[PDB]
């Protein structure tokens, strides 16, 4: 009943990096998933809303999608300032809670 | 997804939803009805305007017998000419805005029928109580 | 068989026309022209619901809200100006001459005019002197008279009232609603697929301007261009900017405000003298914020006019009310020579990197003061703006532009305030009053029971 | 614009009762779509959800800490108060109070789903020591 | 002579006919009820006047229990002092205008009786539902 | 001491008496409801004010199902949190003014419950009529 | 003042469908007492009544020509349209559209009786030939 | 000179109108009432135990 995603998804720059976070029917299948970016020492910020939309302020590079019980966050044009801890969270209704992910590391 | 009881929805909510779903949110709309200087005249005109609009609906409801009932059935039958679509596709495939636009031409005929029918429901009832 | 049933309170609305009333937060004897103290308090947090699965058409060119509140403003101005002094006795011969004091060389904008003014008692008359701008006095066959003496009785503003642009909310009565669009790329006319219902609008500041929309709300996504018929060159164009540019305007001078008695119970205030040097009013605009701003709007116009060179030029000329950028600052009416702002053109093909233009560079402007104003583009009224002691400075942000288009190749766009009503159209473009129809009739299988 | 500010003691003894208060402005907790969450993050690891409270006066807590958590709101003071009891040494973490944006749709009854938590707080640090 | 259904008649129609005949044309009268410048003030004064007159009748009807009923029977008996004419000669030999003129003096007494009777109909009914 | 029928009492009478005793004088209060120059504007502002206040109460009554009933029972149960005192001490030991003061805080919750309950009473009733 | 003007083709072939339209002004066809008749008169002999339409949307036709006649009204265009089919050589006659004035009285139900047809038309001539 | 010449134009009472103190009654609309106290030793502020409507 917890989303599982690959931690330490470090890779080179100047390319397209795709990450995925798995879930279940209760959490990913029947609800929406949102992504967040958090450099250590401060609060996170939103990147993905409604699984396919992004607020005003996020670069054109960040994008994601939802398919069945799994989701993705496609990021292109990686830069030296695009490293932080990334999370995915979604309401589940199994415990009636907005359970978060496990957190990843993106190091160039 | 957590459920909303439909009493917490805002004004004009569920307008774009199906007619059957919107039938469960009649209460919220009813609450909002009847909510010397230059401003005073315009404000005073606004207050009378709100009263007139609210009273117009209630006057029609009283004649039709639905004086206080939010949902009321009647004895007049529905005519296929006014609408030909089936019940399943009416309550679960379109919104209230489209439905009113479709039958806006036959509104006058239906209003007269309700007054005629309900008035007949009163005189015959009176005849029944006179047999004691 | 099916039977008819009546539903009360259905979500159905129909376009309609109705009156509106103001609403503003409490502010605090203080006097305001808009009488916001008499306006109804709005709310801490008004109720707003975002509707879904709904598409509604909008048309701001046939919106009665702009027409309605347009007549409200003129009545409000009239309501406050009735108990104010009338300057009919001032229509007397003026013995004007050059002002003397020890740029300063160009002093031919204010003249020291002397006249016989009636004292508290009617029979006696005494000599008085005051300073008047050259735009408000005309010569004769070597004497001068006020420009208004042959047009109409010309009144005054009581200084007790202040006419700063306090934001106000136009709210409809019960049984009516106002529909608000939320699409970030919505032009003047077309369907809106993110309509939201609100009891009434946000704070709207009534600002009087000709060529530039000041201290207003900004577009969210990108620059918005609105016009009823773009192909028609006779209709004005409203441009809404997503990035704002600050404007600083001032009248540097400490002008003593002198009270002059002109009759029994009548007293008016004029300019006393100058303490220092003669210096013209001016407005300063950054070079990069304007060159970049005209760059962004230039490419936006390219889509509507493909493969066409776009150039911005100064106004044609004629009357000074619309040729110049007229605005207000602490109650002083300015008229800025806007010719250097529109001194560039957009090339659809080329390189436009901003680093080429030097920074810390501003665009100084020449502006003039006119304390006799005829307003609403109709010669039937006055408001004589009294002076203010000391120097004034007003800072604001530019929000929108009012441009007009005038055979092949280059396309010329010029600034012009053709109609005043377009000032508020840029704020009410995303609003529409509507009436509620809570009656609904549909077939059903339920039948009314009759007691026997 | 919405601003979220939280406050609470840093040095917290075990076994006692602590109070966390998050102050909000620019909106009301009674209108449609309003709601505030509570997030924990021990240092150097992922986040954790404590509870959340909506404008419908409906309170939702984590299953593992249902008995230890009770939340409340204040309409007059315009604040949300979180009470926790029987802390542990592993309670050392940063507390975040955040506001949520959501959507509504009908499926055998009206439902509310959160598209994401938009407005976060600066954070308050709590320590369990002596 | 072709027949009129009595729904097509105009306002104040059947005024000169018998009371029984005019009892079939109550609907048409109900429909017509609630149908800065110098004119605006007079027009505004007219709108409030119409609302006040319509609401006065409805207020009396609600207390008497005929909130929405066009024809309603009551429990109070008729007194011979108020009227001595037989039923046959009342519904088939004179108009409504004459009837109201005849009993205009006793209208105050009858009005109070309806409020007292209907109010008594409520308290005793409440006592019956308390036995569950 | 001769007896008064409670219909002859004046307006706001029996205010200082017990709640049970005052329940028999509801009629008298209902009667008094809706009883160019400077005076005309103030008088005109007074007439609209009276209409607005009266219509506010009637709007709530209609939704609750007590459109015309002066005393109406409902299906929602009473909560001990709102009031803890027994029935004997409520109807025979204090006045109406004190009672409203005590429960003025819970008025909002009760109003919503009546709308929700009565609205539910309509949809389920409609389902019963569809079985014919 | 009321004016009745009619129009239609003069040369009419047999077996086809013809349309007669009478234009009226100065009154409405929805108000009480309104009604328009259709009269025929072959040359040199008496009149004949085709049909009539009242403000109650009630249409009355002659028994001998019930199937051959169908009448209609137009509220927007403010006209009455008469349609006749399967003409005969004896159909050569002058067509008149006229307005009626009447009375109402109660006898076991409200009744409407006509006192006489007051306003007539100028007339239109129809011929059956080739 | 007149005292008011340097202050404000001063109007005149038309002799046709008379401004004698005719008693008047201020009355509220329906749905409102006016409460009248009857204690003979009642000062400006305090409870009144003989209130009459
Ligand atoms: C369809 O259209 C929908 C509407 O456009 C759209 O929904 C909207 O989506 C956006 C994007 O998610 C939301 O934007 C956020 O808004 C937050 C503030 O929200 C509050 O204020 C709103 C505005 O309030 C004014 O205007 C109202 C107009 O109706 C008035 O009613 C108000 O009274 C108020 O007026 C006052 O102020 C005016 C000027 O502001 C002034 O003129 C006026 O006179 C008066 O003084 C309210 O609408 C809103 O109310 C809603 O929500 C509350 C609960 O929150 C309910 O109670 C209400 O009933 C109603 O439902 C709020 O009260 C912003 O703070 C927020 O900013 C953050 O996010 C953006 C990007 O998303 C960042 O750029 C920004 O910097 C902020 O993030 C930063 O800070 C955080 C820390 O806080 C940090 O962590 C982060 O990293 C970053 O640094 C954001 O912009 C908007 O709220 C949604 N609703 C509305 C109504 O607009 C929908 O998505 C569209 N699409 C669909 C449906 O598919
Ligand atoms: C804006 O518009 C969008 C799309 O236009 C809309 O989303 C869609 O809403 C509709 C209605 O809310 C959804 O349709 C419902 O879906 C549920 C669940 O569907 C899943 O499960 C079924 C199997 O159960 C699968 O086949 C399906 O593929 C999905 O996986 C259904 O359960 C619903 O069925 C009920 O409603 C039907 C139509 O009214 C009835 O015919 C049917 O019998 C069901 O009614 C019965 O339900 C109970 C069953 O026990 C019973 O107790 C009841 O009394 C009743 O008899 C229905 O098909 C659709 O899935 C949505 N699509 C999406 C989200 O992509 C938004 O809702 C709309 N916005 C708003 C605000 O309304
Ligand atoms: C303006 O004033 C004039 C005159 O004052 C008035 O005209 C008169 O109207 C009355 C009422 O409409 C007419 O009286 C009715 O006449 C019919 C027919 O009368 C002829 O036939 C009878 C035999 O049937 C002859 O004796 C008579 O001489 C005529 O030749 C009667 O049938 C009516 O009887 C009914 O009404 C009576 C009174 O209400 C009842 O006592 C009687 O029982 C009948 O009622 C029953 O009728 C049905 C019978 O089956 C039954 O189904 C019902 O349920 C009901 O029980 C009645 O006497 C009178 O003739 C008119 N006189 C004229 C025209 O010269 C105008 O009408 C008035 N204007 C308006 C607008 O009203
Ligand atoms: C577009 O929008 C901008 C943004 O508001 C406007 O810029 C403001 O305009 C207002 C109105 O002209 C300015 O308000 C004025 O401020 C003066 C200075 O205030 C400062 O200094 C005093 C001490 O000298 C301090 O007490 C004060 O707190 C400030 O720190 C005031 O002296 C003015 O006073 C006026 O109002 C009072 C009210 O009682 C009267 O008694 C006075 O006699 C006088 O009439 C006045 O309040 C404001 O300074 C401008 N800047 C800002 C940042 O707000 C643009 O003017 C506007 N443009 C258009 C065209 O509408
Ligand atoms: C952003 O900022 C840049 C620069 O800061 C602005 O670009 C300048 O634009 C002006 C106006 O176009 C340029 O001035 C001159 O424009 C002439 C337009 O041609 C017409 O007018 C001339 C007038 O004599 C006629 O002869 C001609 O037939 C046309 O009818 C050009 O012809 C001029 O070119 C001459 O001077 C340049 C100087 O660099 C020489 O290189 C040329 O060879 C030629 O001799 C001249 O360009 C000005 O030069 C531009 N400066 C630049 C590009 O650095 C942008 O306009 C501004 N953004 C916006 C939106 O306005
Ligand atoms: C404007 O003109 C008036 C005269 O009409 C000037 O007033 C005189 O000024 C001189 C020098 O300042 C004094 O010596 C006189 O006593 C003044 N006489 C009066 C009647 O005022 C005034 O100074 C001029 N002002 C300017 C700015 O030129
Ligand atoms: C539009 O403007 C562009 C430049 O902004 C013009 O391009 C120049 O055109 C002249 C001929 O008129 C050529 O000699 C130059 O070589 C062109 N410039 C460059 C950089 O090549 C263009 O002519 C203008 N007119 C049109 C119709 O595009
Ligand atoms: C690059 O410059 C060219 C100028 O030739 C622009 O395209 C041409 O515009 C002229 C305008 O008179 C047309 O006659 C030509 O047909 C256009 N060329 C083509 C191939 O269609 C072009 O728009 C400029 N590039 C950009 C990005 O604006
Ligand atoms: C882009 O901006 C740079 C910023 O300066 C421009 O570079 C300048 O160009 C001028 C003229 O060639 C030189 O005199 C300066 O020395 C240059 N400065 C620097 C720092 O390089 C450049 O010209 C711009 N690009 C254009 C106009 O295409
Ligand atoms: C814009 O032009 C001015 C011209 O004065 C530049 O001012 C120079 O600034 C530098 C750094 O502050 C000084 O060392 C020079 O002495 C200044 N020039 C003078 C006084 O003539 C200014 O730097 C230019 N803008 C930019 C961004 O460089
Ligand atoms: C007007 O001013 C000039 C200034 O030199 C002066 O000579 C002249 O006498 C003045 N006019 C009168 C009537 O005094
Ligand atoms: C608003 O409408 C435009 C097209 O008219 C569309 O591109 C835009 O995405 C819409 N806004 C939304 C969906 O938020
Ligand atoms: C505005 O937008 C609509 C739809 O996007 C489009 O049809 C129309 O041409 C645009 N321009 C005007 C002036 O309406
Ligand atoms: C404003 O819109 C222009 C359109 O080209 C865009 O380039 C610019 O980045 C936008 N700026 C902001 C602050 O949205
Ligand atoms: C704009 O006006 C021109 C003038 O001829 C016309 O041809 C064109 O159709 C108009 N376009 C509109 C109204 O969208
Ligand atoms: C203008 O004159 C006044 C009065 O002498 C003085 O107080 C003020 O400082 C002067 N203005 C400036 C900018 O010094
Ligand atoms: C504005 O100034 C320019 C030069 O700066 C001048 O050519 C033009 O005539 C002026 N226009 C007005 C109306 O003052
Ligand atoms: C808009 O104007 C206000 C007050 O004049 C100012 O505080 C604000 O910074 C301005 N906006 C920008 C983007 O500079
Ligand atoms: C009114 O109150 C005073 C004390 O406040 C009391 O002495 C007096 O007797 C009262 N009047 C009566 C009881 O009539």
């Amino acid at each position: 009943s917890v989303l599982t995603q690959p931690p330490s998804a470090s890779e080179a720059a100047r390319k397209t990096v795709t990450i995925s976070c798995s879930g279940s029917r209760s959490n990913i299948g029947s609800n929406s998933v949102s992504w967040y970016k958090q450099v250590p020492g401060t609060a996170p910020k939103l990147l993905i809303k409604y699984n396919d939309q992004r607020p005003s302020g996020v670069s054109d590079r960040f994008s994601g999608s939802k398919s069945g019980t799994s989701a993705s966050l496609a990021i292109s044009g990686l830069q030296t300032e695009d490293e932080a801890d990334y999370y995915c969270a979604t309401w589940d209704d199994s415990l009636n809670g907005y359970i978060f992910g496990v957190g990843t590391r993106l190091i160039v | 997804a957590v459920g909303i009881g439909a009493v917490f929805l805002g004004f004009l909510g569920a307008a774009g939803s199906t007619m059957g779903a919107a039938s469960n949110t009649l209460t919220v709309q009813a609450r909002q009805l009847l909510s010397l200087g230059v401003w005073g005249f315009k404000q005073l005109q606004a207050r009378v305007l709100a009263i007139e609009r609210y009273l117009e609906v209630q006057q029609l409801l009283g004649i039709w017998g639905c004086s206080g009932k939010l949902i009321c059935c009647t004895n007049v039958p529905w005519n296929s000419t006014w609408s030909n679509r089936t019940q399943e596709d009416i309550w679960n495939n379109m919104t209230w805005m489209e439905w009113e636009r479709e039958i806006g031409n036959y509104t006058h005929t239906i209003y007269s029928l309700l007054e005629e029918s309900q008035f007949q429901q009163e005189i015959n009832e009176k005849d029944l109580l006179a047999l004691d | 068989n099916l039977w008819v049933t009546v539903y009360y309170g259905v979500p159905v609305w129909k376009e309609a026309k109705t009156t509106l009333f103001c609403a503003s937060d409490a502010k605090a004897e203080v006097h305001n022209v808009w009488a916001t103290h008499a306006c109804v308090p709005t709310d801490p947090n008004p109720q707003e619901m975002v509707l879904e699965n709904v598409t509604e058409n909008f048309n701001m060119w046939k919106n009665d809200m702009v027409d309605q509140m347009h007549e409200d403003v003129i009545s409000l101005w009239d309501q406050s100006l009735k108990p104010c002094v009338k300057l009919t006795p001032l229509c007397v011969t003026l013995n004007c001459t050059n002002t003397t004091v020890s740029s300063n060389a160009n002093f031919e904008e204010m003249k020291n005019c002397s006249f016989n003014a009636t004292t508290e008692i009617k029979d006696k008359k005494k000599n008085e002197y005051a300073l008047f701008y050259k735009l408000d006095i005309v010569p004769l066959n070597g004497k001068y008279r006020l420009i208004n003496c042959n047009t109409s009785a010309c009144t005054q503003i009581c200084p007790k009232v202040t006419f700063e642009p306090i934001p106000i909310h136009y709210c409809a009565p019960a049984g009516y609603a106002i529909l608000k669009c939320n699409n970030k790329t919505f032009n003047g006319t077309g369907p809106c697929n993110n309509v939201s219902t609100v009891q009434c609008t946000h704070g709207i500041k009534p600002v009087v301007s000709t060529q530039l929309l000041l201290n207003g709300s900004l577009a969210e996504k990108e620059i918005i261009i609105r016009s009823e018929n773009l192909t028609n060159n006779a209709k004005t164009i409203i441009v809404h900017l997503n990035e704002s540019v600050g404007i600083v305007c001032t009248r540097p001078s400490n002008m003593t405000r002198k009270s002059i008695r002109i009759g029994p119970g009548q007293t008016f205030y004029a300019l006393g003298d100058i303490i220092g040097d003669i210096r013209q009013p001016h407005c300063n605009i950054s070079k990069q914020n304007w060159n970049r701003t005209l760059q962004q709007v230039g490419r936006k116009l390219a889509e509507h006019f493909p493969n066409r060179n776009i150039t911005f030029n100064h106004s044609s000329g004629g009357d000074l009310e619309i040729t110049t950028h007229s605005f207000n600052c602490r109650g002083e009416f300015f008229y800025c020579n806007t010719s250097g702002l529109f001194n560039g053109t957009y090339h659809p093909n080329g390189t436009y990197n901003e680093t080429a233009v030097n920074s810390s560079d501003t665009i100084t402007l020449q502006c003039r003061i006119k304390q006799i104003i005829n307003m609403w583009q109709e010669v039937g009224r006055c408001m004589y703006a009294p002076p203010i002691a000391g120097n004034i400075t007003c800072n604001s942000n530019i929000t929108g532009l009012l441009l007009t288009r005038d055979q092949t190749g280059e396309e010329i766009f010029r600034p012009g305030g053709g109609d005043m009503r377009d000032n508020w159209r840029s704020e009410l473009y995303k609003y529409k009053v509507v009436e509620i129809k809570p009656l609904g009739i549909a077939p059903t299988k339920c039948k009314r029971r009759v007691v026997e | 614009q919405v601003t979220l500010k939280e406050s609470g003691p840093a040095l917290v003894k075990p076994t006692q009762t602590l109070t966390l208060t998050c102050t909000f402005s620019g909106f009301s907790m009674s209108n449609f779509g309003s709601g505030i969450y509570w997030i924990r993050q021990p240092p150097g690891k992922a986040l954790e959800w404590l509870a959340g409270i909506y404008w419908t006066d409906s309170k939702y807590y984590n299953l593992s800490l249902k008995t230890r958590l009770t939340i409340s709101k204040d309409t007059s003071k315009s604040q949300v108060i979180l009470i926790m009891t029987n802390m542990d040494p592993v309670d050392t973490a940063t507390y975040y109070c955040a506001d949520i944006r959501g959507r509504y749709y009908y499926s055998n009854g009206f439902l509310f789903d959160v598209v994401g938590v938009e407005s976060w707080g600066q954070g308050v640090v709590v320590t369990v020591s002596s």
